[PDB]
This record gives structure tokens, C-alpha cells and sequence, in this order.
């Protein structure tokens, strides 16, 4: 039915696009301008040591802290953890402005992330018969009960993939399914093996004209086996094992069906169901069914969090499962949200600030700038001469990082306009008046944004 | 819904490929959610030891004998809901058809056993408008639905 | 016919040059704006590209310059294609969903998915059910031009008495999917019964072949599959507006689903613009989300407005420019405005003018100028309005300097409703008195 | 694994005398609060005296929660112990005095004994007699051990329980007559070689002997706040796990008392008083002290144990100060046991325990520089100093960790007392209630 | 057998003039307080009071809430007492009115005879009969049924509704089953198999009583303890009977509901209709508010109507403040915390503090009621104890020196386990001086101000 557009795969350009891992040795000695990154040695160093420190196994609720001003690259580092831990250890980035909800208490969403950021592998077998049916044949029993009238002892079924057909012998009782269901000749079934109760998915597409206008789904013949006894790798966040123990998907009952059928309220969780979740899993690991892999939490901006947050991050973090928290702090001396009592350094209490290994983050230098520049236009595509890159560099250093990095666009549509390949001075030149900065925006407010009048600014 | 028998969990099952590029209707397409889930894998696996984390609650619930247990408190007035003394024949229709309303009645307890009868001795599978009945399960065995408790041997 | 003449109805499209971004002065309504508008338009072209995520230009300047009649113009200037969401912020703050969740909504909305494909659907009036209770059937269906005669087995017979579909319905069936859908009955059946129940409506006659198949290009956006997924029956969500906080691992698998989607060539992702007016209503709480939204590959080309100068930002207690925090302003791009020449007013009057289909003297255009530099645009642009209504009663064509005149001596503009506040400040309630003579 | 608190293994006091030893059981260095915290224990172990309050109050990293959680193993899994933490209480679901109540509630076990009734033995056939859609079902269940020969009967639920657990002819099965669960033990003989979706093959088990119907007594402890949710609410059960539970009125409440008292005079239950565990008590409210202090007067309040770190701070909700950020006449009602700051001999020898318990081998002068580092940065810098260089230890490929590798770990990361002057230096580019700069 | 805070009070103590004596029934002294407890006491047990306000002023420390469990062991068991505090009305489902008055109604009670009309039987034959279903959409309906119940001495064969077979219904009635319909609300309890099919081969576990005694339709009286809040909570939210509003309502979460001025004054009538009938009887009771200076003036504005009412109880207020701000507005202070309009109904109670002999006499009362015995010198130490630090300090060093007692192998409490439980346990006023004079101070070694 749906038609395939043959057109160009291509993916689109975001603000952390060119990052592609941290970048080190194989002795943790960082290497500048390697996968993406320029420079930022030391936060290099210390980000493979908590990736070390990840992947070790020995991270039972540690927290790291990322300091320094904005724009200098915390939440790249945070990208390039996640994109060096892989795919298969989980990472769950929420921000502090992302705990407030009207539903739960905000020290709820908060043990919801950590659940979140825990995963749990489990190894599994699936035994299945499987395909399309083609006879249901019983057989007469050799010793029929008195009283009654057919006495069927064993039941034939013709299971035809399509890759090969077997015909199955099965015990009796499999026609309540049959009755129920409504299988016949001519649809996919799955026959399972820990109880042995057939269910039909759909007629099959080789008896789709037999009829006209007796329309259902028509899924294909099971292009695979006819006896599955495939093993299933399987990841399973706690937060998932917690809303399915604590709102069950799918009941036979009006007000089950009715709390499917309304809308899904988050609800806080007593503490009991987590403590017997916790026993029951460090219970499977022991038998060696389960592996426990716990994960990343960064709380991005942590300096939105209130005084009520890190109260309960006291306890959370002394729970013996939980993942690492990479905070993220862009603050000197603040105002803690909750309490406007103590100016304490990042907006972290000094209470929980002992927890933290804070790792810094240093300004760029004024010859690193133009090498981000450089990445940055090989990422995107936009190729520019050497003066052009001096310019952007130029407006880099005394204006802002952010801010270089956002005339490489501009510059590009008035270069492939004007009628060129590639961006010379006089494109960023021009593009730079089009796209003010907010330094210049906040002298054009003062100065000729005198006070509130007829063509004034509303002060 | 309770005559709706779900079908895109069984897809996971049975449509398990990788050569099969994970295949879904176009008609269900946007359903995504109702096609991966690890519920329907989950229930069909050999150990069950995903289906002793899916339903823990239940297993908590009965192992501490909460069922058992006798109901100590209960409320200490009941009443039938109030009605409208109004003296006209239509108030009384109105009031056994909204405040009984038969179609939820039946609805919720099931079938007719005469319906049974004539669902279950003719040529051809018919259905039934309440299919099973929607009534749920009390979760206190001795004391369901009811306030209307009795002395125990035990004491 | 629900399409009332409002102050955004002359505005046409951009109105500049789509080879070499030459904003030409007087183009589909705009009038002298030329940077902002080269600068609109620069934002537009990489717009329609669709490469770049996740930008976030902010257009500042003086009140009645023309805000949202570029935004506006960039609106009417893409077409039906790429979305586009006009949002004020006051819209943030409920109290079903947090802020959080309902600034992340408007983040979904505008991004859409596109796939195109072939409806094989089948119109039909029912002539004559016939039923063999031997299980068969036969199904006579018409339109205007044919007739035919299907077969059915087993379970649509079935249906049809589920549905009770009577001899004269019109209905119709997705044969990809199979279930009969009863559009009404046709008006050559209108004649035969005389009282009519409730849900019967009246349909003409389908019209050329049964087996209609035609390929449709749909557009979803990625709300849509955010909310159709959220609970069971959960599609008539969106019309309603029951839901609330939806869960992360949702949206996980929603975005991975539409990557695996566009891996297999089934889906094309078309990023559009969320249009953000008045961004200084959100407080801090907003915008530490905004600042990290606009980092992911499924961020659209954030565009929004603002009127304030150093003002505070709501929800803390310090100023700031714009009203907005500045680690924000390091990540955004400023396109500021000016006000506007009396040579520009005089034709934007002329361009409100012709609009309004209110004819004009040209003395009394050039006394409108005068009192649109005097006054503003927006009470410059509510007198032709008044000036052709009090020309309506007392029977005149044209309106004058006489009309002007009145509608200037009856209606008060803002810049004299101070003088006459502060005029009377006895009987006005300041703050704590009032005199009541 | 191996979380901040896995190397306490109790409080570490004398049985007789409870003296305080020097060095035992993880808690190593102090002397005066643990000693406290074990006449604490012992009049919550006696179960007689109700309703007090303990203030573990001290300077910050000196081991309260250690003291918590030393009392927490030293009481075992039979007594409550709520580690409740003083922001949970406010809730949007149900008020604030009710989280409270609640948390009183959680921590007063009550314990039962009922008489279930076990079966045991080798299942010869199953007989099941199910209706045409929809309609009850029948079950006669033929059972055999070595002596008897048992022809039972069957209702609906053995019969759903049976078709989920598939019960076939030759399974070691055990129903609980009460309850109502199978759990299959085995099989007798080998699996057929007739039908294909059988299933796997069990342990051989041989016949069990004895008899069929035996009896047990088990022991159920819940606490009260099950019974309350239980008994509350007429269907909505299960509501005590996804916490649902939006009030519970004071009916409720007064007639469980009641009949909990009954329950311990009748000789059927059995009330386990247990400990209430608030950490960092100072985020509270006055609004909730003037429900803490009224709750503790009655015979089924828990014995209240609760932490802080504050000088004098104000208490929330009021514009006022107070020691400890709690009200004058709420201290009244509390006991107040001081900790002290720690000695570098005993810091010495608690990284000494912290690095045998995360499995870390040191040398001797790398010891002494983390001592030295432990000094002024505190335990929760040395502690995450040592499996920082275990790590970077295992980088270089070296056996013990060394004194390279603890100055490697402190280069790194810094301790919050660099990282305040590192703010103090760079004020330009870092926001704080005012504007900032670039470059 | 847990020896609370207060367990040693056993009521007022007071003579057969009314006046009180001390160091009798738990309390020492305190003699102007514990008159006008009685005063009160008296006051309630003659039901001429529809709302009367009592204060109990003093400071910390000196037994208000004492007198409050005096008041409430000496009204008796079958008078309605309500104790409740000023931080328990804030709630988040109604507004705090409404919990004002649920504890208003809380505390007043009615005694109520009542004839309850089972039918106690053993099911014979149960056969349905449905009627005529024509083409509706839900199909049949069983609307007669024939059920024969079977006492032991003459049985009965009666016919029900569709609401009473829908009743049988959700019991999962067999034939066999002996059950007790209930024709007040129509419920229907099913006891357990009649032991005339008894087998001990048997998996159910089912429980066999015996058939019934006595004849099939029964009729018996009981007496029953309602108060009025029970009336208002079984008028608002439907739980009995066989209908749709009163099933579907019992399976949904109970939520708090705002019951209006209409449903209580209606309830009202219809509790005076039955005690125009002869058959029930009124005992008014005590709502006692401790600590209500948390309370803010919204509430105390309404109080002046619920106080107002012609059936209201007596309430008796808590309060421990001196002049201090009401927590509503913040720029009117008042004493008590009481606003000063609603001072004036108040019948203001003082409570005076204590003195270096009573001090002695209840900590005397205290370890005797406790279980720790001890020597006279022990006693004089917590007396000095009690008299320089507070009253409810010395008495919890009698907890620890009892264990440290026995630590040492003695019976009694010495000078020493008392010298030594006053250094392990502290006071406030110590450990405030401790954090005062070494958190000079913040840093490492300090404490976060
Ligand atoms: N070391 C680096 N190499 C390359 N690009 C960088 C580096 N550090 C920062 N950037 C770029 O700077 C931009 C802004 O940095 P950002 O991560 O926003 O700072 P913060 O983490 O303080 O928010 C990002 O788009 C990122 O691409
Ligand atoms: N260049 C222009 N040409 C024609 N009309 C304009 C132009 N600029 C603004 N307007 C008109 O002026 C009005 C005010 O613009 P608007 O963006 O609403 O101001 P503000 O930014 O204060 O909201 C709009 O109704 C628009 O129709
Ligand atoms: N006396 C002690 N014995 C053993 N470990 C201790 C001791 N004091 C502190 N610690 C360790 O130091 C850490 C901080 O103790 P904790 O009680 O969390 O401090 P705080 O009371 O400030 O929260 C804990 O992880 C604990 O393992
Ligand atoms: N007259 C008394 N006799 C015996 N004990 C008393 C007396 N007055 C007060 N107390 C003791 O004082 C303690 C606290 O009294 P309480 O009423 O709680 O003080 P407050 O009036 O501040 O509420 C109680 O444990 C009680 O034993």
C-alpha cells in the first residue's frame, strides 16, 4: 500500500552533531582535536575515568558535577559518555525544570528517572509452533467412554510455514482454543509450549480471492521456521517493572478496561513494591538469570532543582541500586530555589555537595575557537576560505562561542544565493548585520530604547 | 472492548524475523505501542521469569494472607441513594431506566442462561453481548461486596 | 462565511525576490521593512531546506512595528507543506499538564511525517441484500453509472447485521482492512418514509466507479503519534484535549520508530517552525528547557517574538534585556526592527484601505498620516473603520477630513487617555481613595 | 553491590555491658553516640516503652546515617524500619498530615498465625467437564501417595489454577487448600512420546510418603497501614502498592485500633512496635511538627529516630530561627544525642575499612597521603579518591594503587574546597544573580 | 500493656462537691484547672449545650492535653469524643470547612435501635424465569425467580426481583449453600455448603455449617451507635442496596466529598423523626482542637456559624501561644493566636506551672507507673533535673537509667545511672550551647547555618 520515495538518506545537522566520543588513548591521556572535540583536556581525562568507572561495574550511586560557565561544553561531554557508553547501557537525560509535575509530588519523578536509568538484561528461550494451518483431523480413540458419542484421543494439525510443513500430533485440548478463537483452514496460528493454547493472528494472504468483499486483516504466511527454539536477549528497565506491577496493562473487567480507557495518571509509589522488586531482582541475579546494568542520570541545568530535591537525592543516592548522577551546574554564587536563606557556590546545598566529584570546565582558548569553527564547517558541509575562518574567529573570541557557530548558516544560504560554493568575507560580512547578537541588541535597547514612549520599548 | 481479541501483541510472536523487517499492517501502522510490548513476549517465554516480575503485586498481595484476613472496620451506615418524589408516571420510567438501566446490568453479569442455550445448541457460532461476565473479581475472599459479616468458629 | 477582515488579512506571503532575496518594498501587502524581511527570508530559505536543526531566532523591537505580520508573512509563505504553530505563551500555564510536558507539545507539533500511499476504498448504494440460508451471500450495489454483484461468505453477512443495513444505505468499505462503514441513505429513498428516525442523513448518489484507488499523500505530525499512542481508545484525545503528562519511553520509541521509518524509505520527516509569541512570558522554569530542547535532531526552527525592553524576568527578581535570561541570549539570533517613515505609513493606510474596501480623499489620507505619526499605526488603522461607518450615516461615498475629523474627536488615542488619567486623578481609583465628589 | 553503607554489619556494642568497642563491626571511631544509640535499641527491642524522640544531631559526613543503618541490621528483618527522608511527605495526592499519619502507621508491625492446609503427592488424573461459551466448570482430581487413594472435587478457581499451572497425568504437586496456589515439584515418570507441545522435562522425584491432608502454621506479618488500606476501601484493593490511596477518614482509623486490641488480647495477633527513621528532619515544616508532637501519645506510635545537620536555622513556614531548624516546643519533647567531628587515627582506619570493602589493596604511603587528603576534604572525598585511583590503577596496569595514582584522582577531581575557590576566582563567567560575560 | 506519655492519668480526681483534691487519680496540684474540668464535664453530661468554647491556656509543658484525657476518661465510653489538631484540616481533596464540619458531626452520637428482617435458609431449588425480551439491543433479561429455602422447621418457596437475583448473583449461589437474604438492603451473604452435603474428601475449603435453626423468616433487633457523620457519609456516597449507583460506586476509590447545608439539615429531620418515633436517643459530645493557634482565620470565621448551629457540641480549644501573629492575615496580633472577635465566647481556662515538689510527686507517679523503682536521692536529682532544664525532660531519663540499671546488674536506680544517662542523652538547651559555642565557624568541621 504505502508507497517508497526513493530519495537521498541524508540526517540533519543538530548543535552536538560532530561529537563522536571522548577521544583518548588507550593510557586515559587525553589527545586535542580528536573525534570532535578541540582541546578540554583535563574534563576528557576525568569523563574516561567515569566511563571507566561505568562500565567497571564498581558504581553503586556515585554523583559527578559538572562545573564552569556556559557555553564551554558540559552537555558535550554528557553526549559524548552517552555516545562512548553505547546503545546497550542506558541514558536518561532529564532536566532540572522537568521534576515539577500536577499530578505526583516532585521528589516522585525523580526516583521514576532513576528507574529509568537502570537497566536489566534478562536471557530467555521461546518455544513455538507456528504457521498456517492446513488439516484439523482428529482421531478416534481406541477405548471410547461409555454414555457419551465421539471419543477423540488425539488431534493432527498441519502446520505449513514458509520454508517447510510438518503435520503435529496434539493432545485434545486444544479445542477450546479452536472453539473460542475461531481458527479454520487457512489461518496463522502460534501454538506455545508451557500451556499449549492456540491464537489465531489472521487469514492468510494465499486464500485473500476466494471470496470478495469478506475482508479482514490478510497477513502473510511466517516467512521463518515452523519451530522456533530461539533464544531472546531482553531489556527491561525497573521503571517499566514498576509501572507494571503498580497499573497492570491489560485486565478482563469494566473498571480495568476503564483505567485503559482513561487516561493514565502517574501515580507515587509506595516504597514497599520498590524494596520487593529490589529483593526479587538481586534474587534472580544470584540465580544467574538476570543481569543488572545500571546507567547514567544526567540531571541537566541542576541548578533548577529546589532544597526539597536534594533531601530526597540524599536518600535515593544511598539506596545499593542505583546508576551514577552527572549533574550539570552553570553557577557561581546563587540563591538555592527552595530556601532563600544560603548563597551557596552552584546552587548545590553544601550538604550534598560533599557527595560530589566535581570536575571543572576551563574557557577556550582564542586559537581553539577557530578549530571548532573549522569541525564545525566540515560537519555541516559549508567549506570557506582561510580569511573567512579568521573572521568567524574574530567574532568568536569577542562576542561569544555560541555565536560563531550560528554565522556558518546564514553565511551559506547568502553564498549558494549569491550565486557561489563556498563562503568568502563578504557573505559573513553581510550575514553578520542580518543576525545581531545580543550584545549589540542590548545597546541598540539602551541607547535608542531611551524610556517607554510612542516608538519605545515597555520596560 | 471486552469483545475486541488483540491481535498486534501476537505479531511479536509470530513475526520475529529479522529477514521479516518487522512487519505490521498499514491499516495499524500508527499503533505502536500496541505492537512492541514486552508483556506479549513475556507471557509466552519458557521460565517464567518475566512473568514473575510483570504481576509481583498480586504474588505480594497473597502471600501475606491479606486476603484471608478478617475485614476488622467497616462503615457504620449504609443507604440506598437518593430519589425524586415526583408523582408522575414518566419519573418512575425515568427512574428504572436510569437508576436499573438493564443494558449495564446485563452488561455487567452475563448472559441469560436461555441464551446460553440458544448460543450453544445451534448450527452456527453466534456471539454474546456480554461475552463473559464483566464483572471483576472481589480481592477478599471471604467478605465480597457486602458489609454483612457473622461471628467466626475461631473466636 | 466564518472569514471576517482582521489586522492580519492583507499580509499575502513574504513579498521578496525568491532568486536573489531582494526585498522589493510594496510586494503581497508588506510594505518597507527591507533587513528584517531579507533577514525573514533568509531564515525561510534555510527553512524549506530542512537541514539545520534546531536554531532559534528571536525578533525584538519597538510595539506596532510589525512582529507578527513577518511571522505572519513566513506563515503564508510556505504553504501547506511544512507545519507551523502559532502559540503565545500564556498558553503554557495549566493546570491539567505541567509546563514542562505542554512545552514539549509544542515541540512535537512541528515536526511532521509524510507517507504516501493507495486507498483502495469502495462507495456504494445497496439495492438488494440477498441472503442463502442454506453460508453464502450476494451484495447488489449501485452508483450513477454502474451496477455489480459480489459474492460474500461467511462473516460480513455478519457485519451487515451488526450494522443493519437496510435496502437504500450508502456504504462503504476499506478493503485493505474490511469493515463496513454506513454513510446514510440516499435522497431517492426520502419519498418512502415520512417519519424519519434521529442518525439518518441524507447523501447523494455515489458517482463513477465502485473500486475507487487513489494515491493520497498523508501528513502526520509527531503529536499525533505521541497522543494516538498514549492510551487505548486515545485518538479522540486530540480533539478533546484529555490527556496529560505522557511518559518518556513513548516518545523513545515513537522517535525510534520514525528513524526505523525513515531508514526504510517509508517515511519522510519534514521539520516545520514553532512560533513562540511573546516569549517573555515564560519564566526561567521554561526556558532551562528551552535550552536544552533545541539540541536534538527532532528540534524545529524555533522563531519568536518579543516587545519588552531591561525588564524582569518572571519568576526571579533581576533584570535582564528583552526580558529573557541571558544564557538564553547567547544561543539565539536577534533580528530587530525599526519604526516606520511617514512615506511607509501613508501606503500601509492605502494597503488597509484597500482591504477594507473603504474608499479614500487624498486629504483625508494624508490628515490619517498625520495622526498615524502622531498616534501609532494601531489607532491610525481603527479610523477608517469609524470614518467609513459615520460616512454610512450620513449617506456619503467617499470619506473626508469631516469623518477623520469626528471619528478622531469621538475615539480617544492612547497617547491622550494619560493626559486624561492623570488629568482626574480624584475619582479614578489609584491606589486607595477615591473622592465621588 | 557495594553502595556507601555495605560495610556496616550492625551497631558493634556489647550483649551484656554495651560498652562501646573501639573497633567492631564497620562502625569504628565513636564512642559516645553509639553507646546512645544502643540503650536506644535496647528499649526498642523490650517493646514497652512508646512514643519518643531521638535527635541525632552533628556536623555533616560524621556518620548519622551510619548510626541508622547500624541499628537497621542490628534489629534484623522481623522489626519495621522506615527510612522515611522528610521531603516525601509533600504530596499533591492526599494532605500533609496524612503522609504523616500514614508513616506512623507503616512502622507498627502486626503479626498473625493462621493454619493453612498443604497437600502432597502424585497426581494419577485430571477430570475436567467445561461448557459450549461461556459456563462454569467441573473437576474431579484423582491423587495418590505410597498410602492413600483420593478421589477430590473441584470448583472454578482449582480448575483456572490447574489449565494456568497444566497439571498432567503423573506431576508431584502441593496445593495449598487455604490459599489456592500449585506449585509442581516434579514428575514421576518420563514424558510421553505421543503428543509434540508437551513441554520439559522436570526433576525425577520419587512418590512422597506420610499422608495427604497436612496442616501448617504460618506467620504473617503486615503492618497497620496494610490493614487500613485493606479495610478502607470495599474493591479497590492492591491500592497499598501503587499508592492510590487518597484518605483514609478517622472511622476507619478508630475502629482498627479497636479491633487490633482485641487481636492482642484474644491471643490471635501479636504488636511488633517498630522504629520510624526521619532523615534530615530540618525540611520540615512547623505545620508538621504540630502533628509530630501530638502523635506521639498514644500506644501505637513508634519510637522515633531522626537526623539533622543544621545550626540555627529557620524553620520553614515562619520567619523566625531555632536550634536545628525545629521548634522550642517540640525540642522539649526530644532527646538530643551530639556526634563529634572525626580524628585522623580513626579516619585512617575508616578508609582503612572502605578500601577492604570495594576490594582496593594500598601501600602504606599512599594510605598516609589519602589520610592527609581525608584531613581536609572530608571522608566523601577520600572515599570516592580510592575507587577513582583503583580504577585509574587499573588503567596503568599496576598491581596496588600508589602515590601517583591518589595525585592523578586529586588533580582530577576536586574537593568542594578547591571547587569554592575556583568560583571565587573565575566570578565573570559563571552567573550568578546578575549578569555574565563572554570572554 | 505500652506505657504512653500519658497513662497514669485515670480521670480528674475531684470530690462529691466538685472540688478538687490533690495528688489523686494521676495528677498533682493543679487544682483551678481541674475544678472547671469538671465544671465542664458536667456541663456535657446535662445536655442543655449547643455550642460552648472552653480555652485551655498555659504554657508548654504544664498539662493541657492531661486535662484533655481526663475529661475524655471520665465522660465514659458511650459519649462521643473527638480529639483532633490544627494541622489535620488542611487537606487537598475538600476545603477545611468541610473537615471543621465532619469533625463537628464526628462528635455528636445517636444510639438507634433497629429490626433487621432476614430470611435464613438453605437453598432448595433455584430456577430462573425470564420474561418477555423484545429487540433492544441487550437480550433476555431474567426478571422471576422460584428460590426454596429450607429451615429447620417448615421450609418456604419465595419469588425475587431481578435486583435480589443479581445480589444471589455476585455471591455465587449453588444449590446447596445456605445464605441469609437481608431485606433492608436486599444484600445476601452466603455462609458456607449445608452439612447435609458434607464430604471430608473435599478441596474448596468451604465452610459446613449446619442447617439454621429456628423458622425461615426471622426477625431480630439489635442497638447501634451511629453519629451523624456516619448519616452524612451513607446519604453522600451510595454503598447500599441493588442498583447501578449503589454498585458502581463501591468499586471506584472513596474520595472526601464536600456534604452541603442541604443533606444536613435533612438528615437532621430525619433524626428527629426518629427520635419523635421513640426509638432513638441523642448524646451530644466534645470536639477538642488541640494546638489551635495553627489554625488560620478563615477557619475561625467559621467557626462562629458552626458554633451557631441548634445542634452543635461543645468544643474545647488548645493553645500554648502568647501574644503571637494569627497564621491568616499577618498584621493583626492577638493572644493565643485566638483573633480577638472570636475570644469572647471562650470560657478561658488558665493552667499555671509547676513547682520543686510537684515536680518531685509526678516523677514519683511516673517510675511507679512505668515499672523503675529507684532511691530517694535518684528522685531528688531528677527533681533538681525538673526544676533547672524543663518537666518533660526529666521524666525520659527514667527510660534509659532502667536499661543502664540493668546493664550493672542492679534493681533499683542509683545516683550513677542516672549521672551517667544525663551525659549519653542531652537536653536542648545544652546541645543549642554545644552547636553555639563549636559551629564558630562554616566549613569542614561545622554545621550548615
Ligand atoms: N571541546 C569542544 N569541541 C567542539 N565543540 C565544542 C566544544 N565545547 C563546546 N563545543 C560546542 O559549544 C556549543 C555550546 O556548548 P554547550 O554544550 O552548549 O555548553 P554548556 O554545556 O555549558 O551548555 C556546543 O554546540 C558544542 O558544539
Ligand atoms: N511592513 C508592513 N506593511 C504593511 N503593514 C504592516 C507592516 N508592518 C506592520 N504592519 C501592520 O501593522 C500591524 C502591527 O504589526 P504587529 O506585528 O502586530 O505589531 P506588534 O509587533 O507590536 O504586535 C499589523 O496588523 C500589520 O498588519
Ligand atoms: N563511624 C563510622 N564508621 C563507618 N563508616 C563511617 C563512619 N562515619 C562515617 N562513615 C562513612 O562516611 C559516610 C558518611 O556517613 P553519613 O552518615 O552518610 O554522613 P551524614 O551523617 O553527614 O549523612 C558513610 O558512607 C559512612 O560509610
Ligand atoms: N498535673 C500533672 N500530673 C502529672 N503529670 C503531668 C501533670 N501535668 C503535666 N504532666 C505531664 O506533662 C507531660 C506533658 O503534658 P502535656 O499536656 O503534653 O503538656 P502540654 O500542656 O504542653 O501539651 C505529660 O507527659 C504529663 O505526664
Amino acid at each position: 500500500i504505502s508507497e517508497v520515495r526513493g530519495n537521498t538518506r541524508d540526517h540533519r545537522t543538530a548543535a552536538h552533531t560532530h561529537i563522536k566520543g571522548l577521544g583518548l588513548n588507550s593510557s586515559g591521556i587525553a589527545e586535542k582535536q580528536a573525534a570532535g572535540f578541540v582541546g578540554q583536556c583535563a574534563a576528557r581525562e576525568a569523563c574516561g575515568v567515569v566511563v571507566d568507572l561505568i562500565k567497571a561495574h564498581k558504581m553503586a550511586g556515585r554523583g559527578v558535577l559538572l562545573a564552569g560557565g556556559p557555553g564551554t561544553g558540559k552537555t558535550a561531554l554528557a553526549l559524548a559518555i552517552s555516545q562512548e557508553l553505547g546503545t546497550k547501557i542506558p541514558f536518561c537525560p532529564i532536566t532540572g525544570s522537568e521534576i515539577y509535575s500536577t499530578e505526583v509530588k516532585k521528589t516522585e519523578v525523580l526516583m521514576e528517572n532513576f528507574r529509568r536509568a537502570i537497566g536489566l538484561r534478562v536471557r530467555e528461550t521461546k518455544d513455538v509452533y507456528e504457521g498456517e494451518v492446513t488439516e484439523m483431523t482428529p482421531e478416534e480413540a481406541e477405548n471410547p467412554l461409555g454414555g457419551y458419542g465421539k471419543t477423540i484421543s488425539t488431534l493432527l494439525i498441519g502446520l505449513k510455514s514458509a520454508r517447510g510443513q510438518k503435520k503435529l500430533r496434539l493432545d485434545p485440548s486444544i479445542y477450546e482454543a479452536i472453539q473460542k478463537e475461531r481458527v479454520q483452514v487457512g489461518d496463522v496460528i502460534y501454538i506455545e509450549t508451557n500451556t499449549g493454547a492456540c491464537k489465531r493472528v489472521g487469514r492468510s494472504d494465499a486464500y485473500a480471492t476466494e471470496f470478495d468483499l469478506e475482508a479482514e486483516e490478510y497477513v502473510p504466511i511466517p516467512k521463518g521456521e515452523v519451530h522456533k527454539k530461539k533464544e531472546i536477549v531482553q531489556d527491561v528497565t525497573l521503571h517499566d517493572l514498576d509501572v507494571a506491577n503498580a497499573r497492570p496493562q491489560g485486565g478482563q473487567d469494566i473498571i480495568s478496561m476503564m483505567g485503559q480507557l482513561m487516561k493514565p495518571k502517574m501515580t507515587e509509589i509506595t516504597d514497599k513494591l520498590r524494596m520487593e522488586i529490589n529483593k526479587v531482582v538481586q534474587k534472580y541475579i544470584n540465580q544467574g538469570v538476570a543481569e543488572l546494568i545500571p546507567g547514567v542520570l544526567f540531571i541537566d541545568e541542576a541548578h533548577m532543582l529546589d532544597i526539597e530535591c536534594f533531601t530526597y537525592l540524599n536518600k535515593a543516592l544511598e539506596s545499593p541500586i542505583a546508576p551514577i548522577v552527572v549533574l550539570a551546574s552553570n553557577r557561581g554564587i546563587a540563591t538555592i530555589r527552595g530556601a532563600d536563606d544560603l548563597k551557596a557556590a552552584h546552587g548545590i546545598p553544601p550538604d550534598f555537595l560533599q557527595r560530589l566529584l566535581i570536575i571543572p570546565t576551563h574557557p577556550y582558548e582564542p586559537d581553539e575557537i577557530r578549530r571548532i569553527v573549522r569541525i564545525r564547517a566540515q560537519t555541516e558541509g559549508v567549506q570557506l576560505t582561510d580569511a573567512a575562518v579568521d573572521r568567524v574567529a574574530e567574532h568568536g573570541v569577542r562576542i561569544s562561542l555560541r555565536y560563531c557557530l550560528q554565522l556558518l548558516a546564514p553565511a551559506s544560504i547568502l553564498a549558494r544565493v549569491n550565486g557561489r560554493t563556498q563562503v568568502d568575507v563578504q557573505d559573513i560580512a553581510e550575514a553578520e548585520e542580518l543576525f545581531l547578537d545580543a550584545r549589540r541588541s542590548a545597546n541598540i535597547l539602551t541607547s535608542t530604547g531611551e524610556s517607554g514612549g510612542l516608538h519605545g520599548f515597555i520596560s | 472492548l471486552a469483545s475486541k481479541q488483540n491481535r498486534l501483541g501476537h505479531m511479536q510472536i509470530v513475526y520475529d524475523e529479522p529477514e521479516d523487517k518487522k512487519w505490521t499492517p498499514v491499516h495499524a501502522l500508527f499503533q505502536i505501542c500496541e505492537r512492541e510490548n514486552p508483556k506479549a513476549v513475556a507471557e509466552i517465554t519458557t521460565e517464567g521469569v518475566l512473568r514473575d516480575l510483570m504481576n509481583i503485586a498480586r504474588v505480594k498481595y497473597r502471600e501475606l494472607g491479606l486476603c484471608r484476613l478478617e475485614k476488622a472496620a467497616r462503615p457504620r451506615a449504609s443507604a440506598p441513594p437518593i430519589e425524586v418524589v415526583c408523582d408522575s408516571r414518566s419519573a418512575v420510567i425515568e427512574r428504572e431506566n436510569i437508576m436499573f438501566h438493564p443494558a449495564m446490568r446485563k452488561a455487567l453479569f452475563g448472559p441469560t442462561p436461555s441464551e446460553i442455550k440458544e448460543a450453544s445448541f445451534g448450527p452456527r457460532p453466534v456471539t454474546l453481548y456480554p461475552p463473559r461476565a464483566l464483572l471483576p473479581a472481589p480481592d477478599h475472599d471471604k467478605q465480597r461486596f457486602t458489609n454483612i459479616t457473622v461471628p467466626s468458629m475461631a473466636r | 462565511g466564518l472569514n471576517l477582515i482582521a489586522a492580519h488579512s492583507h499580509i499575502r506571503g513574504l513579498g521578496v525576490d525568491a532568486d536573489t532575496l531582494e526585498p522589493r518594498p510594496s510586494s503581497q501587502g508588506l510594505v518597507g521593512q527591507e533587513k528584517a524581511r531579507k533577514a525573514a527570508a533568509v531564515v525561510l530559505e534555510m527553512i524549506k531546506q530542512g537541514k539545520i536543526a534546531g536554531r532559534a531566532v528571536l525578533i525584538a523591537g519597538p510595539p506596532s512595528t510589525g512582529k507578527t505580520a513577518i511571522a505572519m508573512g513566513m506563515a503564508q509563505s510556505l504553504g501547506q507543506d511544512v507545519p507551523f504553530t502559532t502559540l503565545a505563551a500564556s498558553e503554557i500555564f495549566s493546570l491539567e499538564m505541567s509546563k514542562t510536558e505542554a512545552l514539549t507539545q509544542a515541540f512535537r507539533k512541528s515536526i511532521g511525517v509524510r507517507i504516501k500511499e493507495e486507498s483502495e476504498i469502495m462507495e456504494g448504494e445497496v439495492v438488494e441484500i440477498q441472503i442463502d440460508r442454506s453460508k453464502q451471500g450476494k451484495l447488489t450495489i449501485k452508483t450513477t453509472d454502474m451496477e455489480a454483484i459480489y459474492d460474500m461468505g461467511s462473516k460480513m453477512i455478519d457485519a451487515m447485521t451488526k450494522e443493519r443495513v437496510m435496502a437504500g444505505d450508502i456504504i462503504s468499505i476499506d478493503k485493505s482492512s474490511g469493515k463496513i462503514t454506513k454513510l446514510g441513505r440516499s435522497y431517492a429513498r426520502s419519498r418512502d418514509y415520512d417519519a424519519m428516525g434521529v442518525d439518518t442523513k441524507f447523501l447523494q448518489c455515489p458517482e463513477g466507479e465502485l473500486q475507487k484507488r487513489k494515491e493520497v499523500v498523508h501528513t502526520v505530525s509527531l503529536h499525533e503519534i505521541d497522543v494516538i499512542n498514549s492510551r487505548t481508545q486515545g485518538f479522540l484525545a486530540l480533539f478533546s484535549g484529555d490527556t496529560g503528562e505522557i511518559r518518556s519511553e513513548i516518545r523513545d520509541q515513537i522517535n525510534t520508530k520514525v528513524a526505523e521509518w525513515k531508514e526504510e524509505g517509508k517515511a519522510e520527516i519534514v521539520p516545520g517552525v514553532l512560533f513562540i509569541d511573546e516569549v517573555h512570558m515564560l519564566d526561567i522554569e521554561c526556558f532551562s528547557y528551552i535550552n536544552r530542547a533545541l539540541e536534538s535532531d527532532l528540534a524545529p526552527i524555533v522563531i519568536m517574538a518579543s516587545n519588552r525592553g531591561v525588564s524582569r524576568i518572571r519568576g526571579t527578581d533581576y533584570k535582564s534585556p528583552h526580558g529573557l535570561p541571558l544564557d538564553f541570549l547567547d544561543r539565539v539570533v536577534i533580528i530587530n526592527t525599526h519604526p516606520y517613515t511617514p512615506d511607509e505609513l501613508r501606503q500601509i493606510l492605502s494597503i488597509r484601505a484597500q482591504e477594507e474596501e473603504v474608499d479614500l480623499t487624498p486629504d483625508a489620507l494624508a490628515l490619517l498620516t498625520k495622526i498615524g505619526q502622531e498616534a501609532g499605526l494601531r489607532y491610525a488603522s481603527n479610523l477608517i473603520t469609524t470614518s467609513q461607518l459615520i460616512a454610512a450615516k450620513r449617506r456619503a461615498k467617499q470619506v473626508g477630513v469631516e469623518d477623520v475629523q469626528r471619528s478622531f474627536k469621538l475615539f480617544y488615542d492612547p497617547a491622550r487617555s494619560v493626559r486624561f488619567v492623570q488629568e482626574s486623578e480624584k475619582r479614578l481609583i489609584g491606589n486607595d481613595g477615591v473622592v465621588d465628589f
